């Protein structure tokens, strides 16, 4: 699961696995 | 009074002796009896903090009496004012009791450095807040000779808390059973 | 509200939720020297902050008896932080004032105290030929003088608060800057002066330019004696600056 | 931008506060610092409105005050000890009805809101003690039993077989085990407090233990019986993940003394029950 | 581009030294020879102005001159030593007061400036020896106790359950642990030395001790008292990542044998106290 | 000529014929605070003229057996004028400075001095273990400290000028700024200093940012050594401000 | 000397005998004396160096002072010259006391390999560096008869250091502790 | 997190932590 | 440190470390 962005600065947020609750700490706001 | 409301209370009463201290304490966000107030509680679940206070009193006398009072804020450096004319060449506010019953007073932040412990540390003692009759307390006939006070803190635009740590505030010292 | 007044200068702010009005002395509010006027060429040290603020002089108790009380400016200020250092370390200083006069009482109670700045207030002595005022009288400090206490001298001037300690007319004071403080109304009193001299700077030590007099016109009543009614001065420097540094000057 | 707000994150600014602004003397008859307490508002005064400021730019950030970063810490939450004595049929397995009220570290943070909702990441911390010397080859099981599957009541019970429950098996050498729970409850929230009852006898039941079953975690050394006893002490970290926390509400002031309860014990000298240290007097900081 | 500057970070050719060019005979009125040192400047006379040289193509670097190279070196700061000797209950845990002024080697690299700032990389190296024969199964605890936080009394204290400290949990076998730490300054930069005190009365603190207080660092054998008895050694090693330094000095010549001040010792033959040998006359090399 | 130099600061000007140029340390010229490194959040008192200026502390004597001499900043002032009394009267102060060390002899007379501005000069006690440097030692006002003359004391700092009282050895100081006084070229040297530390302002009471170090590598030598050699320092402060006003702290 | 300012001095004198030698020393960036210095102290802490060497020298006798001195740098591949004109058949710089201070002499890096050893290695010895009378010291009457010099160390635009290592001129032989 | 430059020689400069204080040693200059 | 050749057959020529001498065996010619 792959969150690809473009700046080059190339952001990857990552999720390997198939479940929410298996991602870490949540992003704010 | 610990263990009773009248520890949240001030009593002011007419003076015999002008520019009378009534109370002093100590500006550290952890310190005692800033401690357990909700901000003094947060602060202690961290390491640093900065920013300004924002210390509010509420008058409880009756519509019928009449005070002013000098509430000052001390920077560190020196001890704590000895006399209502030590107190006011620091930061100050003259309360003038009447309509509006609750005054403010602010503590800005005046610190070499950034950031100060939140627990004791003389390098970082944030200095002294102290509070003194700047006139009297004057009634009407029939009217109750002392009266209550209620004092409040709470942060400004800019106090931030950092480095999360366990408080000392709370301990455990056997096992929480069913 | 029109009765409600926040006053802040440098590190202090004061408040009265009883007012009545403020008073600018001649329409002119305080302002540094400029160069059409200024005469000394020193640049000028100006504290800020530091020195224009509030100080609050020592408290004075108002009884059935009392006949008034006078402070001078700015000989009352001597021994006030920044102020008063800078003062003595400089030959010239230049400033201007706030002053807030406070009294609370009760709506039981009833009094008024006539608050008068005079410029240049050239006291008197009574019956003792051409001898004047001796310069210790006239700088009392923040203790000011109360009138009527004070065992006679030959240099001791004049405590007839009816003529003004001058020979003039008391019922005439109003002609200067001034307010009233009366108890049914308002418990404090505000007024900003300039600087007013015939020289663009002076020796704060030597000329106190204006003089607060606090007379009480009528007699402080109520059925509450025993609760006791002080009166209080805080006054606050503006736009105050000096020149010609050097030692410190120390007086007697 | 997504790249932007990704520097932020390293950085850690994405919450920044505010600047004082250069201030100057007034002679108002608006006055800020007068207000009524008694309105149960918080006077918003600055300290631009009661002294001379400078202007001062801020560079501080509050993300590290966030909720996620005060509850996202992992800290204990049991201690399960399996001591071979003399019994090992016995004394190889164990249970423990699930509970964030045990420990009072984390259990004051989690309570000075009243409802919270968050998933979990159970980190687990197994220590072998070799009480006779060697201790073989440890392999551990630990069963998450929800409520109403049969809890096993002996070390070979074919509850074990986990055929639908999930297990998680560990064996000594290998790091920590961990995994995520989801947001268990059938609310929308977990009651931290719960001012209610599960009927309305006088015996009912009073608090968030009518609320708050979370389950079983049931323990067992899948290893058969060795030589040399040891004795397995497993803590069980919790970190709440993905926050989110409702009506907040003053720390708890006093000890804890039992689960699901703000039930508390108070000395003869209640100064000594409080972290409130006695003054002299009102003048004696 | 990044990519140029990439391959210059491999070869380490980010920093090249100047080339050495052909000169010539002079006979001139400049004589860049003659200064005078007492401006306080460092005559800029090079090779070329003094004799007559030759073009020569430097390839020589000072990338690894850098400050971030000569203090990003991980060097051991501290010795952790946990001995059963009778107690196990006593023995078991142990605490630290952090600082980088116990061990020489590191201290004086980073005191040849006055103020730094850094981020923290520590590495530790723990060693179990088997006093009476057998390990068992080791798991240590470090706890990062930040000033204010309660320390540990006991090896069960309430403190370990770290449900807000950072605590990193090592088992026997695995990987040496490692983490980072930011810079953790209540100012902008750390003092390596500092000539002021924390009060003005004669019993004032002077020096370092007034403004590095970094905490503690508490340690403690998690696993249950085994048979046989073990002594654990970890040793902490730290490494500054990101680094600026500032005002730089001269180098501590004498042995230190304090923290956090710069006393010293000198014996009646001085010679001895410093490196200097000492030489038989001012021509003999 | 590039042998004269004039320095003007407030009300005081200081010429020398024969100078080695100046040393401005580390490249930056002292400046006023900017809110992007700003901390304290009321606004600073900036006295200007009245307290930059120059300031002349108590001469000291050269002889052949000198040791040395360092005072430390702003201690060394703490008691000159306006600059003085804002130390005292204000929580944090921050400040440069312009040092100017004179010392003329004659032709015939040869010596050298260094004369070093050491940031964060943290002093040594040698053989008493981990006893600091007591605060009064580090203390010493106008006077400076003369080395090798001190009668011990536990708390009493080190006065190991080859050691630089502080365990480093004296041939290296020069990485500090600093210039040399030799006889034969030169009768003053001139340092300008910038604010240097850690935070952005501090307590001029119990931090000393600076220290001026003074040590004879050359001594003093001539054929009329009844003749007085003396070594005059005179220092400006630069850009001085305070903050967190109060009362006057009162030291001991 | 070792234990005082002396140390750092280097005295001249009117000579009976002609070019008579000041000081010798060997050129080695960690060798005795150079050692202690800054530049020999940083040396200290690497294994390799290369480029030249920048030494100064400031004469701090009476303005009325004169002196002529020759200092020279001997390159490897022979032992340290035994009179001046030995010496000055290398590199070498005739300093001429005067209005001006201060002089340098550079010595050029000469050497077989493009680095050498900062620990004394026989393979890697840079060579010496002498100082002789070139004239002799004079003074008029009334004038004192002996003067200090003072010498410094630094590195030209080509001094460079390779392969961090600890230094050996510091040590610890016991617990540093609070 | 990564810087993918291009050049063909392509450089990814990855931080795999989210706090700074986590990368590795800094660049010069 | 990626040189990525196209032809499709993708090269990955990956260099882990900062320093030349980390680089395993040197091509030929
Ligand atoms: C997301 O939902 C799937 C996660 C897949 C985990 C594997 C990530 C590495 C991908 C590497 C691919 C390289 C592209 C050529
Ligand atoms: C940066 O902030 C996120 C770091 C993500 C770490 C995973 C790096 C491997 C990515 C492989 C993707 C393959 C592309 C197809
Ligand atoms: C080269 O200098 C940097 C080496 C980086 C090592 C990581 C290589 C894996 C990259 C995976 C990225 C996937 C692309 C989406
Ligand atoms: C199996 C390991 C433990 C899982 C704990 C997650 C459940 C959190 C619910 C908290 C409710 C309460 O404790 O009152
Ligand atoms: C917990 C492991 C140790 C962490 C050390 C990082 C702190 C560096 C601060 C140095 C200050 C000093 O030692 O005086």
């Amino acid at each position: 699961g792959a969150q690809v962005s473009r700046q080059s600065l190339n952001y990857f947020n990552i999720n390997y696995f198939k479940d929410a609750a298996s991602s870490g700490a949540s992003r704010l706001d | 009074n610990i263990g009773n409301v009248s520890m949240y209370t001030v009593t002011l009463s007419p003076q015999t002796k002008l520019a009378e201290e009534i109370f002093a304490i100590k500006v550290d966000i952890a310190s005692h009896p800033l401690a357990t107030t909700l901000i003094g509680e947060i602060a202690s679940y961290f390491t640093h903090w900065t920013g300004s206070l924002r210390f509010s009193f509420m008058f409880c006398g009756t519509a019928n009496t009449t005070l002013k009072v000098l509430l000052a804020y001390t920077p560190p450096g020196i001890g704590k004012p000895r006399s209502r004319k030590e107190a006011m060449l620091g930061t100050h506010v003259v309360w003038d009791v009447g309509l509006q019953s609750t005054v403010s007073l602010v503590v800005p932040w005046i610190s070499a450095s950034q950031y100060r412990f939140t627990t004791p540390d003389t390098y970082s003692s944030a200095g002294y807040i102290t509070c003194w009759y700047q006139t009297n307390f004057v009634v009407p006939p029939n009217t109750p000779n002392t009266a209550e006070m209620l004092c409040f803190v709470s942060g400004c635009k800019d106090f931030c808390l950092r480095m999360a740590r366990d408080t000392d505030l709370h301990k455990q010292t056997g096992p929480i059973t069913q | 509200s029109d009765r409600i007044i926040q006053i802040t200068r440098g590190d202090s702010t004061i408040t009265s939720q009883d007012v009545a009005n403020a008073v600018v002395g001649y329409g002119v509010w305080p302002h540094y020297l400029t160069p059409q006027d200024a005469t000394a060429i020193d640049k000028p040290t100006q504290p800020d902050t530091s020195s224009n603020r509030f100080y609050t002089l020592d408290s004075k108790m108002w009884n059935s008896t009392s006949k008034g009380w006078w402070w001078k400016l700015p000989d009352a200020l001597k021994d006030m932080g920044i102020f008063g250092e800078n003062m003595f370390y400089h030959f010239l200083g230049r400033s201007g004032y706030t002053v807030h006069v406070q009294c609370n009482a009760s709506k039981f109670h009833q009094g008024t105290l006539l608050v008068v700045m005079i410029p240049e207030h050239q006291l008197a002595t009574v019956n003792k030929g051409n001898v004047n005022a001796g310069y210790k009288y006239t700088h009392p400090g923040e203790a000011g003088r109360e009138v009527g206490t004070q065992v006679e001298n030959e240099k001791q001037p004049s405590d007839d608060n009816w003529l003004n300690f001058d020979g003039t007319l008391l019922g005439n004071l109003l002609i200067f800057p001034h307010q009233f403080i009366n108890l049914r109304s308002n418990n404090s009193a505000t007024l900003i002066v300039p600087y007013v001299n015939a020289v663009p700077m002076d020796s704060m030590v030597r000329h106190n330019n204006w003089s607060l007099v606090i007379i009480p016109v009528c007699q402080l009543q109520s059925n509450n004696i025993s609760n006791i009614v002080p009166i209080t001065v805080s006054i606050s420097p503006m736009c105050a600056e000096f020149s010609g540094a050097r030692a410190k000057t120390v007086v007697q | 931008n997504p790249v932007e707000r990704y520097v932020d994150e390293v950085l850690n600014e994405v919450l920044v506060v505010p600047n004082i602004n250069q201030s100057h003397p007034t002679t108002s008859n608006a006055a800020p610092v007068l207000d009524a307490a008694e309105t149960g508002h918080t006077n918003k005064i600055q300290p631009e409105d009661t002294i001379e400021t400078r202007y001062v730019q801020s560079s501080q950030t509050l993300d590290e005050m966030s909720v996620e970063s005060f509850l996202g810490r992992s800290g204990c939450i049991h201690e399960s000890v399996l001591d071979i004595v003399d019994n090992y049929n016995d004394q190889s397995f164990t249970k423990w009805n699930i509970n964030l009220q045990e420990m009072a570290q984390i259990r004051r943070k989690f309570e000075m809101f009243t409802y919270a909702r968050f998933d979990s990441e159970i980190t687990m911390v197994p220590s072998v003690a070799a009480k006779d010397g060697h201790i073989g080859h440890i392999v551990m099981q630990y069963m998450y039993v929800p409520p109403g599957a049969p809890i096993p009541t002996t070390r070979d019970d074919y509850a074990w077989q986990s055929g639908t429950n999930a297990s998680v098996f560990w064996q000594h050498g290998q790091p920590f085990p961990r995994f995520s729970l989801p947001f268990l409850s059938i609310a929308s929230a977990y009651y931290m407090f719960y001012d209610g009852y599960d009927g309305d006898t006088y015996k009912s039941r009073y608090g968030t233990v009518v609320t708050n079953d979370m389950g079983t975690l049931c323990s067992r050394i899948v290893t058969s019986e060795q030589l040399h006893k040891v004795k397995v002490v497993t803590r069980i970290y919790h970190k709440a993940k993905h926050t989110k926390a409702w009506c907040p509400r003053p720390p708890r002031a006093v000890q804890y003394s039992h689960t699901h309860t703000t039930n508390y014990k108070l000395s003869s000298e209640v100064h000594n029950d409080v972290a409130i240290r006695p003054r002299t007097n009102l003048t004696t900081v």
